[PDB]
């Protein structure tokens, strides 16, 4: 939930709402102050902002901040690091 | 040529010390590994040897029987250089070489009267394994009446075996140097049979 | 053991992060309107580095 | 003359300023799949862009309609689109059906600004002027060599544009006749794309050893298709090497050091990394010279090997495992023996590069591995889309292999090349002993119905390689003249035939004046004519006109029409 | 979670790399950022851009490491090797280490990471042949490890001191060393009443 | 007598390798290699942002090449051919061939945005426009080298009859005028071990390079390897050449007592603060195709004494006294030159005034250290002389403090009197 | 050119064991070589203005300059420069000039305002009467000064 057992069967109710409210609290930490940084930001030091990435799965166009980007299956794309990270979070990109 | 042989040993150590890929000297890596777990043995690929220097590999192929002991001595000296502090026999057991060829395998059947004493690559299934048999890496002897005691370090790289010492060698007899089998250092050998 | 929180230090840092962010925004929008955009990317990289450090500190605390 | 050779840098700078947005990507790269030189050019562009940090998307394509649908997918904001060697002759604008009035921003003085600007570098020779000049959106990089020679054709086309009287009518008709003169011509290539790309780099001055190395690789890839073009560009490549040779001479080899050499090369595939016997064995030129397909070919091969005095078991063992003591002497031994057999033309200088202690690799070996990785790296139309996806994947694998670190992947491509050469040899000898070639004195016809690897063969590049081998075999048989090469392969999964129309080719070393004039692939025009009327539902979406996919049942009437066709 | 256990235990090598990137470094420009009296300023909070506004191609300039690496990726930057990095200094340090098995040499703690990064990118700008430098630094690393091993013979429950050990090696050693050290401390405390 | 082989600024002799540099300049470095039929011209730039490399070919194999921020020249002495290419190259390149007698040789060629410079071993001198029009042909003494700037042009002439003569010319935008006309040149010709002979085969006069500094004043670098600096060339009578570098002595400092002959240096340009130059670890007295990174050297006068510093050693130990001597002399000369530059031309980048003031403060600190040394000498005359050289009132207070620390009050009260003198 | 050092109105040693370093209107310096040291008889034409004195010299300063402000002694090869005021109310300061490889002092000069050194390599050295180097210049080999 912060970087983006999905089933709750392995989990009892009490702890189910526990984890839900814990995620809500995490969002609250993201909410208001400290919004500038990602509370669940990558703990790896940033190597290079611009990197070329091949599209793992074709999913059509996805809007970036300023540049149009179509996720055409297996297409190299050399752009800033924020977008590629967030799409890695969904896994639609690959190979770094 | 003994000085030339030492030079060849130096060339081989230059191989192992300055053969790297992507800054990684795999040989010193396996060396320090075999230091951490004390297996006095070293694995090398002849393709790497050719890439670094064809000439040393060719000299190997000419007569491996005596090239190998020089390589073992080089590896032992290298281990002494690296894993032992500077100015800090049998103190450090000799490392022994391991090689992977990846060349063609002549069948066990149709092996020639040629290829004697030549490195070969084959495959077969074991039908029998022998028990371990020690081998005198170092030999401790004494000149009997002369009382002269000397060291011998015989390698298993000839033929069959080296005969016992003759004459006094600084009459004490045709074999004064009676072997005292306490200081002498042995390594086990095992005999194999391939179908 | 957790250390004291130099609140003044981090609030000044946050002010710096903000003002850098709006500055980068102004440069970006002006570009949307110099030829070498590399100093802007250096600004962005500095911002990313500091934000990463801040994230690490916050997560540790 | 849409883009002057010197004006290439100017066009490049215009593209930069159009896409000078680090925040927003305004560049898309479209490349023909299954072309080595295309991959080299894409690497060139990638390195240039990462130097300029320009955001860009790289897409591999194989089909023309794929290009159209992708263009439909493309956002209009992208002011930069590059095309690599595909569709230049066909009127892409007509194929694109664009309205420049939609695209033009601020027509006014007159300037033409479009929100998408598509720059096309093509290797094909016919070079349609209307494609070049019909639209300013269509940006064509011009070698000049075709363009200046097209000056008469270009002025005739201009006159046709002007005129939209009996004297003017007959003048227009004569211009149309001239059009048909450069029309109905089998497309070829005279410029390795890597060559003019590297020329543009030199214009920018960003050339490195790798750029020249990749240009060498692309030219080597072109060599088989057009040997004479390779030979002509060869001194230029050598001179550029000298321009970029390091000062240090005969320095002791160390892992950091990387060297590229210009030393004699022997027309044996994978010679260093394969054996000697095998390198001779699947060598198409060697096979054709020695008729190795037949048993007497093997007999002569053993005879010649013994003539060198090389022990057999030594010969079938790999070159790298050979003792250098003989390895150094090999060249002079061939000099003494190949001539006696007439096989001396196979020796020629080549570019072989080495790094550290990995070993030396021929550019020919490199391109063979790349081709292998392209070929076998990985309803019916949906199955064909799946094959196109897998071919794009193989393209990306080959792209990745070009990186230095993937030496292992390069060795995998090497192994694939060995296997493909073996299979091609088996198929060729099988068809030769069975005389499956059936020449109709208009074109030598062979078809693929039985035998394994048809799934491998339906991969276009495999069919092309087999075609090259059989063309070499026929050409070395000078008893029969050059005739068109037609080949048809079946895929039971699609249950339809796969056809490639291969133009005849002179044997290598044929420097005679009649061999100086190149052959034009009449197959393409025949296919276009058949598509025009009485079409048998062939597919021409592929960037190669000669390769065509046809219904297996409808191929027989296609052959009947080909016999009817007089342009063959 | 808030923080993976491995991360809180010790600084990752990438974190070390980041820290070294935060270090300043001597470079040569290939751009005259100075504007003739006859654009866009870098305006960095973490580092004085006044120097950054002041580069002239091929002149003495000191900048922070990471921006130097960024520009060295581009054709516009030229890096300057450190003085200790010089082969003569390396040989002197080797001779010192061989001379003094007891202790280490006063290497700049980040020297390992610096050597890595420069070998990665600055391979061109090394006046000395790079491979010999790689070998020498490898040998120094080996010797430092060996000297550590003898120190392991002398591990104490009271005090552990490391005079000249590099940041990389101490970071990679900290987990095991701290575990052993604190276990000994706990043992002694249990022994005490 | 004299071979009169052509010389290019810091050009690399052909050598064993086929590749070779033609001319080294701060603007860029040019090299070439013969392709076994002709030489391959490459125009490489130290500042990529200024210009982009264009490498090409000429069957001519031009003997010399000149380059500057506007355009570049290529001269072939034997054929007398001259090729010009604008560096921006937006203007069409033009190429001419100069007339020359039988066996005539062009020693060097220079380019300026105002005029084009032609200089031959015969001493014939030709002026051309940027477009190829000859301004005029005129007769001069044979010239070893040429020094060109945007408008500043320095000419040095040699004749075994005339010895070494040199003229400084300020052409400007128009109305060319010479600061100096054929002044006799103080420079030590190399005496007539294989590398220097090969260099003489390339450049008999043995001068490594000649150029203008960062501020454009002349910079003669010769076989002595100790560059000389021209002072106040704006004033003709006042202008004089001052020793500014001790190359061998700085090496002895670096070598630490073990002189090494492999060290050879070529300054592509002179920064006012310190020399920017490149060194070699090898027998060659010329650089190599893989271009090393030039190393900035501090400019120092050869006032140091070999024996005294040897005693200091017995990494080179320097007396604080002698180091102070060298540095205040440096401060004096640099301050004078910088001030004069501010006079004739002003500030190149604005920062000149404050760096000059910091230089003045450093010079005053030097003077006060010398005052402490004089107090150690316990001589009133030395302290008084130092007080005269002091140019700050607070420096005079510092001198008072030094004198009272030395406990002699007569010096204190003399410094005081100097203070009241300075107040008005 | 041989470039031997010169002193104004000097006399070569030659056959004589004694010679004049310099004949000046202020005084004539006659001097003798003792084969281990160089005895100097610093004779003054105006003894009333400057009383005659004479000190043995161990160094053997090859070049000597004398004028009413002070008498100056320099050894061309060694490069050490010795000064003595004729009034001698000031200290007899002594310094050494830097020397290039094979550089030798061709000529010697003494002035109340400044002290000037003339060497083989054409270096001009501006010093004060107290020995402070005011400036250093290089020109053509200064044979005479
Ligand atoms: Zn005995």
């Amino acid at each position: 939930n912060g970087l983006d057992q999905q089933d709750t069967n392995n989990l009892s109710h009490q702890e189910q709402e526990y984890l839900k409210e814990y995620c809500d609290l995490i969002t609250d930490l993201k909410s208001g102050d400290l919004v500038d940084i990602d509370l669940s930001g990558s703990l790896v030091p940033p190597s290079d902002v611009f990197i070329d990435v091949r599209v793992l799965k074709d999913a059509g166009e996805i809007q970036t901040e300023y540049g149009v980007f179509n996720l055409i299956k297996d297409s190299q794309f050399f752009v800033r690091q924020s977008d590629v990270e967030r799409l890695i979070q969904q896994g639609y990109l690959q190979k770094i | 040529n003994d000085d030339d042989n030492t030079e060849i040993i130096k060339s081989f150590k230059n191989f192992i010390l300055e053969f790297r890929l992507d800054s990684q000297f795999i040989y010193r890596d396996q060396l320090r590994n075999n230091i951490l777990v004390k297996n006095y043995s070293l694995t090398v690929n002849m393709e790497h040897l050719i890439g670094y220097n064809e000439d040393i590999y060719k000299k190997l192929s000419d007569e491996p029987s005596d090239i190998i002991p020089l390589f073992e001595t080089a590896i032992t000296q290298v281990a002494k250089r690296i894993s032992i502090l500077s100015r800090a026999l049998n103190s450090l057991p000799t490392f022994q070489l391991i090689l992977n060829s990846n060349a063609n395998q002549i069948p066990l059947r149709d092996l020639d009267s040629e290829h004697v004493s030549k490195i070969v690559r084959l495959s077969g299934i074991i039908i029998s394994t022998s028990v371990l048999s020690s081998r005198a890496t170092y030999l401790s002897i004494m000149c009997r009446n002369c009382r002269h005691t000397t060291s011998i370090t015989i390698n298993n790289f000839n033929s069959n075996t080296v005969s016992l010492p003759r004459s006094c060698l600084s009459n004490c007899g045709p074999d004064p140097y009676i072997i005292i089998h306490e200081s002498s250092k042995f390594i086990d050998q095992q005999f194999l049979k391939l179908q | 053991e957790l250390l004291p929180y130099p609140h003044q230090l981090m609030k000044r840092l946050l002010n710096r992060i903000s003002m850098q962010s709006q500055l980068i925004e102004n440069i970006s929008m002006g570009f949307l309107d110099n030829e070498s955009k590399l100093p802007l990317l250096c600004m962005e990289t500095e911002l990313e580095r500091l934000k990463f450090v801040i994230r690490s500190y916050i997560r540790c605390r | 003359m849409y883009y002057g050779i010197s004006q290439f840098s100017e066009a490049y700078n215009k593209i930069l300023r159009n896409s000078s947005s680090h925040s927003s990507c305004q560049l898309v790269i479209f490349v023909s799949c299954l072309n080595i030189d295309a991959l080299c050019a894409t690497k060139m562009l990638s390195l240039l862009f990462k130097k300029q940090l320009v955001q860009s998307q790289i897409v591999p394509i194989f089909g023309y309609s794929e290009l159209r649908r992708h263009y439909s997918q493309l956002d209009d904001n992208i002011n930069s689109l590059l095309l690599v060697g595909f569709g230049g002759v066909i009127d892409l604008e007509a194929f694109l059906e664009i309205d420049p009035q939609e695209y033009v921003i601020d027509t006014d003085s007159g300037e033409q600004s479009f929100r998408r600007d598509i720059y096309v570098l093509d290797a094909h020779r016919p070079w349609n002027l209307d494609n070049i000049f019909g639209s300013q959106i269509i940006q064509c990089f011009d070698d000049g060599t075709v363009d200046d020679t097209l000056g008469e054709q270009k002025e005739a086309y201009y006159k046709l544009l002007e005129l939209d009287r009996k004297q003017r009518k007959k003048q227009i008709h004569e211009y149309e006749g001239v059009l048909e003169e450069y029309y109905s011509q089998g497309t070829t290539v005279v410029n390795s794309i890597s060559a003019q790309i590297y020329s543009l780099l030199s214009a920018i001055g960003e050339t490195n050893l790798s750029n020249l190395w990749l240009n060498i690789l692309g030219t080597t890839s072109l060599d088989i298709a057009y040997a004479q073009v390779y030979n002509r560009l060869y001194p230029l490549l050598q001179d550029e090497v000298k321009r970029l040779t390091p000062s240090s001479r005969n320095s002791v080899k160390t892992p950091d050091t990387l060297t590229l050499n210009i030393q004699p090369d022997y027309y044996l595939f994978l010679l260093r990394h394969s054996s000697l016997y095998d390198s001779f064995y699947y060598s198409n030129y060697v096979n054709a010279k020695l008729s190795l397909w037949n048993e007497n070919g093997k007999k002569r091969l053993h005879k010649m090997f013994a003539r060198m005095g090389i022990p057999l078991s030594t010969a079938q063992e790999t070159w790298l495992y050979m003792d250098h003591s003989i390895k150094r002497e090999l060249g002079i031994i061939f000099d003494k023996n190949l001539d006696r057999y007439g096989l001396q033309d196979i020796i020629r200088d080549g570019f072989v590069r080495t790094l550290g202690y990995r070993g030396s690799i021929s550019a020919s070996e490199f391109v063979e591995a790349l081709t292998a990785l392209l070929e076998v790296g990985n309803n019916s139309a949906q199955k064909l889309t799946n094959l196109r996806k897998r071919w794009v994947s193989n393209f990306w694998l080959s792209w990745d292999a070009l990186d230095d670190r993937k030496v292992e992947l390069l060795n995998r491509g090497i192994q694939l090349a060995q296997d493909l050469q073996r299979a091609i040899f088996n198929t060729g000898v099988a068809i030769l002993e069975k005389k499956l070639i059936k020449h109709l004195r208009i074109y030598r016809l062979c078809v693929l119905q039985d035998g394994p690897d048809l799934d491998l063969y339906r991969n276009p590049l495999t069919l092309l390689r087999l075609g090259n081998w059989l063309i070499e075999c026929c050409a070395e048989s000078e008893d029969k003249q050059l005739l068109p090469m037609v080949l048809a392969s079946i895929d039971e999964n699609t249950d339809t035939y796969l056809v490639a129309g291969l133009t005849p080719r002179y044997p290598r070393g044929l420097d005679t004046i009649h061999t100086k004039k190149p052959i034009l692939n009449n197959f393409s025009m025949a296919f276009q004519q058949i598509t025009a009327e009485t079409d048998a539902k062939v597919r021409i979406d592929n960037f190669e006109s000669s390769i065509i996919e046809i219904r297996r049942e409808d191929l027989s009437p296609f052959l009947e029409k080909l016999t009817l066709s007089g342009l063959l | 979670m808030s923080l993976p256990a491995h991360l809180q235990q010790t600084f990752s090598p990438e974190e070390i790399q980041f820290i070294v990137e935060n270090e300043p470094i001597k470079i040569f420009p290939r751009i005259t950022t100075r504007q003739k009296i006859r654009h866009t300023r870098w305006q960095l909070i973490t580092t004085d851009d006044k120097a950054l506004n002041n580069m002239v191609a091929m002149r003495s300039t000191e900048v922070v490491l990471w921006i130097a690496l960024l520009l060295k990726q581009q054709s516009k930057c030229s890096i300057v090797a450190p003085q200790w990095l010089t082969t003569k200094e390396l040989d002197r340090k080797i001779q010192y280490e061989k001379t003094h098995p007891d202790r280490f040499s006063e290497l700049p703690w980040n020297w390992l990471v610096l050597a890595r990064i420069l070998f990665n990118k600055a391979k061109d700008d090394f006046h000395d042949p790079i491979h010999e430098l790689r070998g020498k630094i490898q040998d120094l690393r080996e010797i430092r490890q060996i000297k550590v091993l003898k120190g392991l013979k002398y591990l104490n429950e009271s005090h552990l001191q490391l005079d000249n050990l590099s940041l990389l090696e101490i970071n990679e050693l900290r987990p095991f060393i701290t575990e052993i050290m604190d276990k000994l401390r706990e043992i002694h405390t249990a022994s005490l009443t | 007598k004299f071979r009169y082989m052509p010389f290019s600024p810091a050009g690399t002799p052909f050598g064993f390798t086929d590749r070779r540099y033609l001319t080294m300049n701060e603007v860029g470095y040019v090299s070439t290699v013969k392709n076994s039929e002709q030489y391959s011209i490459t125009v490489s730039f130290f500042d990529v942002g200024r210009f982009r490399e264009y490498h090409f070919e000429d069957l001519f194999g031009y003997d010399l090449c000149f380059l500057n921020e506007k355009g570049t020249l290529f001269g072939q002495s034997k054929t007398g051919q001259i090729q010009y290419r604008p560096h921006d190259s937006i203007h069409s390149n033009w190429t001419k061939i100069i007339p020359l007698q039988a066996g005539e040789r062009i020693t060097s060629v220079a380019a300026t945005p105002v005029r084009v410079i032609v200089g031959t071993s015969l001493g014939y001198f030709r002026s051309f426009n940027q477009f190829g029009v000859p301004f005029a042909v005129e007769k001069t003494s044979p010239i070893v080298a040429l020094t060109a700037q945007n408008y500043r042009v320095f000419s040095v002439h040699y004749s075994q009859f005339h010895g070494l003569s040199y003229s400084l010319s300020e052409l400007g935008t128009s109305s060319k005028r010479y600061y100096k006309r054929e002044c006799p040149l103080p420079m030590s010709l190399p005496n007539i071990k294989d590398a220097n002979l090969d260099y003489y085969n390339f450049n008999p006069m043995g001068i490594k390079s000649l150029f203008f500094s960062s501020y454009g004043d002349p910079c003669i670098f010769g076989s002595d390897n100790t560059l000389l600096l021209l002072s106040k060339w704006r004033s003709p009578e006042e202008s004089k050449w001052l020793p500014i570098l001790d190359s061998n002595m700085e090496i002895w400092k670096m070598s630490g007592g073990k002189e090494t002959t492999d060290i050879h240096v070529w300054p592509l340009a002179l920064a006012y603060d310190t020399l920017n130059c490149i060194l070699v670890k090898g027998k060659h007295i010329w650089p190599e195709f893989p271009l090393p990174l030039p190393s900035e050297m501090e400019i120092r006068m050869p006032v140091f004494v070999k024996s005294k510093l040897l005693e200091e050693n017995k990494e080179i130990q320097i007396p604080v006294s002698m180091a102070a001597e060298e540095e205040y002399l440096r401060s004096k000369v640099l301050s004078e030159l910088l001030t004069d530059t501010l006079e004739n031309d002003g500030e190149m980048y604005g920062n000149e005034n404050e760096v000059l003031a910091a230089l003045n403060g450093a010079y005053d600190k030097a003077l006060l250290r010398l005052f402490a040394s004089a107090c150690s000498d316990q001589n009133v005359e030395k302290a008084l002389s130092l007080a005269h050289e002091l140019k700050q009132d607070r420096a005079l207070t510092a001198a008072v403090k030094i004198s009272e620390r030395a406990e002699l009050p007569s010096l204190v009260k003399k410094i005081n009197n100097i203070r009241e003198a300075r107040y008005e």
